């Protein structure tokens, strides 16, 4: 019995960490892909300011 | 066919064919061979990474770019970069694309030749031609006369032309760039205990030059505020965290560019050799290149230089003339968007330096009238 | 033995649901300020063009 | 013909052919001599007992270790367990097997040339290769990066690797590991009554130690909870009868290793030596190291230890840096499957110390490029 509820424990721990793993992974993705948009954020910002500026010269 | 329009700069080559708006593939100019020993097995790790494969692993290369004032410094290298540019960053074989590289003025002829020699040679292209870094520049503006202070990464230069007729005598080339300004501001790093040291480090230092460093309108009212105050202090995350904060080091690194005294350089900066550049042309072109004043290059995109520029040539101009500085958005760019530009005429399509003349002349072709 | 396998599996059930719902509300963030920042990063460059176009007039 | 992977350890000899998933003999490595007179005629007497028959006889012999630390003291005696590794345990001569030690890092040299000298010429192998033990360790979790701290019987090694180019001045050897958690163990059971001195009594208390003790997450609310309430103390059965309550002995003794002041060393725990170890690194493979930290050896199977280590690293590291402890439940023989792996490799193949090789070098081979 104990065997049993053992093998059965693994299998459920092993999946369940293969899926985190990979949620993770895809979760640093995301994280990459919000840097980037934070980048482009912040340099269409200072394009903006000085374009006005410029403009009001 | 289609041209390809490469061009070598010093810190980042920008590649692609002709007739585009930007380049295709735009990488960093590095070679590092790894400098540690290696246990795992099998692993495939290669002898050299180049372009931009090697700012991913280096920690544990030692980075030396090849190309160190406009001169190019160690040719094995400077090979494996045009290889890895066209067969990997492009994917064309260049059997059967002309191309146009770039090169900076006053540049010593041994450079131009074993460059010209290479591409015949070893990649054999069909023809290619060497053009001048600002000229460039001044076709991407859409100008036909103008100045241009095309303030790159290796090396700083002002051409001033006129009607399409360049100034032969009137060219300042100053060799303080954007790796001095990178040097100098990891050296003046130093006074708060932040350590820079390993060649992979200066990336990180450029790293902050280019995303904090700003170019102040006025020197002393700048250092007396940053010395009361604390407004101007931004912080900065490393790459593994323990955040910086930088003081009145962010526009004291690119204030070296209109006083070179600060990194010891004699010369004057780049806000008194354009006004010099002026005055050696003649007394009646002057207003013209006054008034058409243009940037470009890389270490030209400091937020807040076009202002401080144009103070300083007032303060040294006559009154009279209007001083007015072109600063397109585009400005890291300008000279591949002009190379482009000129690949793409019709008028130049015969200026190329075909491979029989070659053949004719050796590599002292590039000095003759097809310059 | 089996006593042994059953609590080093409770253990790593238990390290791996944390680790996952962890995971979980990372990818919920990062997706959250993504959108947030695509959209100012649209309305940034939208401004861009109207105020370039005003210059050159 | 397949290899052998053998792996002499400090404490457990663990050996098994190249290619599958675990050891096939594993056994205490002690070499016994019976100490009393003995009366009975005939019975069949040997005059030393290796390997696992040692630890069932060992109520009448003085069992000897015969590595202390790491590096092998006795080497008769090494060379007696190595004869019945191989005869009795595996039953393959070793005159048609290629094999493939292990050894720690920063060990005298005489060892390693005397181990391949024996394994040359009392053995007379085909080949023979040293391999480090946490490289190993390190190909065992499939990773190609991290800092593995592989806490054996005999020493801890703490080696950090980058894209396979492991760093040579960042390895941090602690003499501190299982062996001296029994002695201390064996030190502070004497604070109930429980007295134990013999040589084979060292053996009941390892199991006492292994059966029993666990790392405390917080060691000062652990010592107030067991000083007050008695929900920790657990009891044990000698191997007579007479059982014996183990109160807060139980975190108390792998305690050491993050405070090893215990046992009078001045260094720092393992929590701060692998720290330590990082900080030497490059500042650009700071997070892949701190994000992909390796565990294994044996000491290092103590409940709760993946948590205490993790709960110090984070304390310790940058708040930024995302810190996690590979803890595999294969962890005791992590080493020899790394080496299975190691050895089943076709890239590897011509790396072995052919026997030609060090007929022409003598044993001092083993330094040169056949590392
Ligand atoms: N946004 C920026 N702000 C400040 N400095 C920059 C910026 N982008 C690039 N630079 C500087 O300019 C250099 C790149 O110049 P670049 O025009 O590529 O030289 P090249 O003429 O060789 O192509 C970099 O080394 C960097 O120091
Ligand atoms: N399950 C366990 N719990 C706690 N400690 C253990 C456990 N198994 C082994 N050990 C300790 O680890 C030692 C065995 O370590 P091992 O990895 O065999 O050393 P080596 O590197 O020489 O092979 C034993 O002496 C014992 O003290
Ligand atoms: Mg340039
Ligand atoms: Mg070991």
């Amino acid at each position: 019995e104990a065997e049993k509820a053992a093998d059965e424990s693994e299998r459920g721990m092993k999946v369940i960490e293969s899926r985190a793993q990979k949620d993770e992974e895809k979760m640093e993705i995301q994280e990459i892909q919000l840097k980037e948009a934070k980048h482009i954020a912040e340099d269409a910002d200072r394009k903006y300011e000085e374009v006005a500026r410029k403009l009001v010269i | 066919t289609t041209a390809l329009v490469c061009d070598n700069g010093s810190g980042l080559v920008k590649a692609g064919f002709a007739g585009d708006d930007a380049p295709r593939a735009v990488f960093p100019s590095i070679v590092g061979r790894p400098r540690h020993q290696g246990v795992m097995v099998g692993m495939g790790q290669k002898d050299s990474y180049v372009g931009d494969e090697a700012q991913s692993k280096r920690g544990i290369l030692t980075l030396k770019y090849p190309i160190e004032h406009g001169i190019i410094t160690n040719w094995d290298d400077m090979e494996k970069i045009w290889h890895h540019t066209f067969y990997n960053e492009l994917r064309v074989a260049p059997e059967e694309h002309p191309t146009l590289l770039t090169e900076a003025p006053l540049n010593p002829k041994a450079n131009r030749e074993k460059m010209t020699q290479i591409m015949f040679e070893t990649f054999n292209v069909p023809a290619m031609y060497v053009a001048i870094q600002a000229v460039l520049s001044l076709y991407a503006s859409g100008r036909t006369t103008g100045i241009v202070l095309d303030s790159g990464d290796g090396v700083t230069h002002n051409v001033p032309i006129y009607e399409g007729y360049a100034l032969p005598h009137a060219i300042m080339r100053l060799d303080l760039a954007g790796r001095d300004l990178t040097d100098y501001l990891m050296k003046i790093l130093t006074e708060r205990g932040y350590s820079f040291v390993t060649t992979a480090e200066r990336e990180i230092v450029r790293d902050i030059k280019e995303k904090l460093c700003y170019v102040a309108l006025d020197f002393e009212n700048e250092m007396a505020t940053a010395a009361s105050s604390s407004s101007l202090e931004k912080s900065y995350e490393l790459p593994d965290g323990q955040v910086i904060t930088i003081g009145n080091e962010r526009f004291r690194c690119p204030e070296t560019l209109f006083q070179p005294s600060f990194i010891g350089m004699e010369s004057a900066g780049i806000h008194e050799t354009t006004y010099n550049s002026i005055m050696k042309c003649d007394i009646d072109i002057r207003k013209d290149l006054y008034a058409n004043n243009v940037l470009s290059g890389g270490t030209t995109m400091y937020p807040g230089i076009a202002d401080r520029m144009q103070k300083e040539i007032t303060a040294l101009a006559p009154s009279t003339m209007k001083i007015k500085i072109i600063a397109p958005p585009e400005r890291k760019y300008s000279v591949w968007i002009g190379g482009s530009i000129l690949a793409s005429l019709s008028t130049f399509q015969q200026m190329w330096i075909s491979k029989q003349e070659y053949d004719e002349a050796g590599p002292s072709i590039v000095h003759r009238k097809c310059f």
